[PDB]
DNA sequence: AAAAAAAAAAAAAAAAAAAAAAA
DNA sequence: TTTTTTTTTTTTTTTTTTTTTTT
């Protein structure tokens, strides 16, 4: 029973949020050219070089939610008597 | 002709410098000599033009290139060596030179105005190289004009919202140079809103530490990236050092310590331990009392997980720590917590030398505890004395009581301590613990506790009868008695028949207090009744309708305690307390659980109900389908999106249940299709509601993927060998295809059909099931008007099924 | 002797190919 | 003519720690 609990605690360690996070050579400086500066220095034209406006702000601020630690130890014990441990995964 | 020679010289210098880093000083020297000769003869414009021409040839290079990485460093070293001359000339005395400040200013101006001609180029490599050159030159630039500064600020504020993350990192490296005690407001906007993690890391590392920007820097301790959560402990706080105890607020500091010593990753925990045990300890003078004083020790519970870490990195300090007889009768909170931690760490291991050469005897510890008890409750602040007594009691609870004199002394001490009425709840709890540790068997601690409770009750009764001159105790007496009895019942593990004293205390104290008007007395009585029902089965059977009525009709705490009691009763006993002659039926309890699940006004009650129901389903108790369906629906519900604890509990309880036993997976598969049916209806009403949070509910394709993940026979933990033959996921797909004729919208149909080619198809599977699936897929492909992606997915599924069936047909 | 550049491994997650609508 | 989303698939870069290298 201990091996199964350890396996479930190790495998399900990164998926505690749920929701959508359930998934487990040499440049020659002597050669001169003309089209080089034209291809380097030019206008953007059609190809956009900026990110969309919707992908600029986020309300979640890319922060982790409050952790409550749901492991096998918490679910094995009782409620009003944490000393006893019911028989599960067996 | 001189221009050709200048170009040849500079090109030879660049060709010799792009090789290796060895010799990047003679190149700077010859470049300075060439520039001096050019400005002396009168041809600096040609020199600048050719320098720009030869520098432009490194822009199209990719980031992962060393040839381009050498030229930028060469240019940076050139600028630095050209400015350091003027710096030294202005530093030592006042030496008049041959007009070099204007030449330097013009050179930097033209070089900046030339490199900025590709800041909006379509090639990302050119923009990266331009921004890298700007970042590496911004260190040595001196004073510039207002127009160039405005152009630079405009370009940076335009390129900070770039598409490529590397260009954004270079932009923040450029912007971290124009800060002062507009750039700060831009940097603090990227540390909280940028989608890339490297950009946030760069903005956090390259930001000034001030009273207005410190919260934004420390907020990254809960980032979604492990490197960002580790760098706040292994770089920022390390660089701050002793200023963490002066500038960081106490509560923010405690929250940071909690987040560091309780992370789900090993790297963050190791970094926090390295910061606490080594850097913060070495920043002082190697002492530990000052480190304990910097932390709050009292009014907190994190040092227990901190000092222990300090005992796992540096054991040598564990040897230079003593408690002589002189340091007594004058403890503080730090010394008491230190003694407790030392004793616990020495007992948890096998460090016996310190055990017999450091800690005193029991007869002396009893007197030392009685001294503080007398100072507190019979004669230094009160909180300090209570903390000292609590620490000493915690240390004595796990004490070696081989001798009889010390055991009797500690027993007398704990009796005289628990015989008081002013004692607090934690002190009562730790006294009950020490009393249990000071008993021979279970027939002695219970008798002593019952005797203490009866003595308190009789003393109150006698005082009332005596004051009556000049048969029911007061409410406070009942409260203290129930509080003392709860901790006693929490340590009894024997049938109730063998204990007649508890049977008398039942109808003498607990049972009259169950039906009391006061809410706290009622709650304590319900708790005691539950702790007693988890000992006898007849009392548990006879006491269930009252708990049901308490859950149905009662306050928040009453329903809380009653639900906990019911869950514990079902976990200890089982289906014995229900279904029988004179017993409460299961339908009423199921209805109560339904009502407490649908009630959104009590989130904690929802969390407790979900946890208890998952605990019951994980065992052999509660084998129903509608209850499991309601649980899965409550997990996938838009209403329950605000409750984080419920979601976090379901996300851990559902997979372990589905992967423990194949019967559980079959039970899940028998209802997942109907769950998806009821779920595809709530999404339509949410998308067509004009009143809201349309992004709260998950999209149906993610729900279908998660349901297919739970019905996969390859995720089982047993793997006997016949798992490749069992067909659990096929029945779910058949039921989904049958329900497919009930969906109204077309986008839902599309996102359901697209996520079909993901099941497990093998040869050891059944034949009739695969056949039936084939006719179902054929009917859906023919008698329907699909799009193109769904049609292609269905055709691929039908081709796979036909191949498997043709392969199975060639046999026997 | 002190500082800088190059190389191997661990850690940890962002990146990319195919196909059908959309502006 | 880009671009945009969804599904399915396979690397790529970073950071810490060691060796050489250049005075």
């Amino acid at each position: 029973e201990k091996d199964l609990m350890a396996y479930f605690d190790e495998n399900l360690n990164r998926n505690w949020r749920g929701r959508e996070h359930w998934k487990v050579l040499e440049i020659d400086f002597f050669k001169t050219d003309d089209s080089f500066e034209d291809k380097v220095f030019a206008s953007k034209g059609r190809t956009k070089i900026d990110m969309p406006i919707k992908n600029r702000k986020n309300d979640t601020h890319y922060l982790l939610p409050d952790d409550f630690h749901f492991s096998t130890d918490r679910i094995t014990r009782l409620f009003i008597k944490p000393g006893q441990k019911m028989s599960l995964f067996s | 002709d001189i221009n050709t020679k200048i170009f040849n010289s500079v090109a030879e210098v660049f060709q010799k410098a792009q090789g290796s880093y060895a010799g990047h000083r003679k190149h700077i020297a010859v470049l300075k000599k060439i520039q001096s000769k050019a400005v002396e003869q009168g041809y600096e414009d040609a020199f600048n033009f050719w320098f720009d021409k030869l520098v432009t040839k490194i822009l199209p290079l990719k980031k992962n290139e060393i040839i381009g990485d050498r030229i930028v460093k060469l240019v940076a070293a050139f600028i630095a060596s050209l400015e350091r001359e003027l710096i030294l000339a202005k530093k030592q005395n006042y030496k008049l030179t041959n007009d070099e400040e204007g030449i330097f200013s013009r050179f930097v101006d033209q070089f900046i105005r030339h490199v900025l001609r590709g800041v909006e180029s379509p090639d990302k490599n050119v923009r990266f190289r331009v921004l890298q050159l700007l970042a590496v030159i911004m260190d040595n630039i001196g004073e510039i004009d207002e127009s160039l500064f405005n152009l630079l600020i405009l370009s940076l504020n335009k390129r900070i919202y770039d598409r490529e993350p590397t260009v954004r990192i270079q932009a923040v490296f450029c912007l971290t140079k124009f800060q002062d005690e507009e750039a700060t407001r831009t940097l603090v906007a990227s540390i909280q809103n940028d989608p890339s993690a490297e950009v946030r890391r760069a903005a956090m590392l390259n930001l000034i530490n001030d009273n207005n920007t410190r919260p934004y820097i420390l907020e990254r301790a809960r980032d979604v990236n492990i490197v960002n959560r580790r760098l706040v402990y292994s770089r920022i706080l390390k660089s701050m050092g002793r200023k963490c105890f002066d500038d960081i607020e106490p509560h923010i500091f405690d929250q940071l310590i909690e987040w560091g010593l309780e992370d789900r990753e090993l790297s963050v925990r190791n970094a926090c331990k390295r910061l606490i045990a080594h850097d913060w300890l070495n920043a002082l003078d190697g002492d530990l009392i000052e480190l304990l004083e910097k932390l709050d020790v009292s009014r907190s519970s994190v040092c227990v997980k901190a000092i222990e870490a300090l005992f796992q990195s540096r054991p040598d300090i564990l040897s230079k720590i003593k408690f002589p007889e002189s340091i007594w009768k004058d403890f503080t909170v730090e010394i008491a917590f230190l003694f407790r931690a030392i004793y616990l760490y020495c007992l948890d291991n096998n460090i016996t030398e310190m055990l017999e050469e450091n800690f005193p005897e029991a007869s002396k510890l009893s007197e030392h505890l009685n001294h503080y008890i007398l100072l507190r409750y019979h004669h230094f602040d009160y909180n300090t004395l209570e903390f000292i007594i609590e620490q000493l009691s915690i240390a004595a609870e796990r004490y070696d009581y081989s001798d009889e004199v010390g055991r009797r002394s500690m027993l007398t001490v704990v009796r005289n301590m628990l015989a008081l009425t002013t004692l607090s709840e934690p002190l009562i709890k730790i006294g009950i613990r020490v009393m249990k540790s000071l008993s021979i068997n279970e027939k002695d601690f219970v008798t002593m506790a019952i005797e203490i409770i009866n003595d308190i009750r009789d003393d109150d009764i006698e005082k009332q009868e005596q004051e009556e001159k000049i048969k029911e105790a007061s409410s406070a007496t009942i409260v203290l008695c129930l509080t003392r009895s709860s901790y006693m019942l929490e340590l009894v593990n024997t049938p109730l028949t063998e204990n007649i004293l508890i049977a008398s205390l039942m109808d003498t104290l607990i049972t009259p207090a169950v039906r009391n008007t006061a809410p706290n007395i009622r709650e304590l009585g319900v708790k005691n009744l539950g702790l007693c029902c988890l000992l006898d089965v007849k009392l548990a059977i006879d006491n269930m309708y009252i708990l049901g009525m308490c859950v149905s009709k009662g306050n928040a705490s009453l329903k809380y305690i009653a639900l906990q009691v019911i869950v514990d009763i079902f976990s200890v006993h089982g289906n014995t307390v229900v279904d029988g002659e004179g017993k409460v039926d299961s339908i009423s309890l199921h209805k109560i659980f339904y009502k407490v699940l649908k009630n959104n006004g009590l989130p904690e009650c929802q969390v407790i109900a979900a946890e208890g129901l998952c605990k019951l389903f994980l065992a052999d108790v509660f084998t129903d389908d509608d209850l499991f369906e309601t649980l899965v629906l409550s997990y996938f519900s838009p209403i329950n999106s605000s409750n984080e604890a419920l979601v976090q509990a379901f996300a851990f309880c559902i997979p372990v249940y589905c992967f423990s036993h194949p019967a559980h997976q079959q039970r899940m598969s028998r209802t997942a299709a109907d769950i998806l049916l009821r779920l595809c209806v709530l999404w339509d009403d949410l998308q067509s509601s004009v009143i809201v949070d349309r992004e709260a509910m998950l999209k149906p394709n993610i729900i279908f993927q998660q349901l297919l993940f739970w019905t996969d026979p390859r995720n089982l933990v047993n793997q006997t060998g016949s798992t490749k033959k069992d067909t659990v996921q096929l029945t779910f797909l058949i039921d989904v295809l049958k329900i497919y004729a009930q969906i109204e919208k077309k986008e839902i149909k599309k996102m359901i059909i697209t996520n079909i080619n993901a099941i497990f198809l093998s040869s050891e599977q059944d034949y009739s099931t695969l056949k039936e699936l084939l006719e179902y897929s054929d009917d859906i492909a023919e008698n329907d008007n699909l799009d193109n992606v769904s049609k292609n997915a269905l055709d691929k599924l039908r081709n796979n099924l036909n191949s498997l069936i043709e392969e199975i047909n060639e046999r026997s």
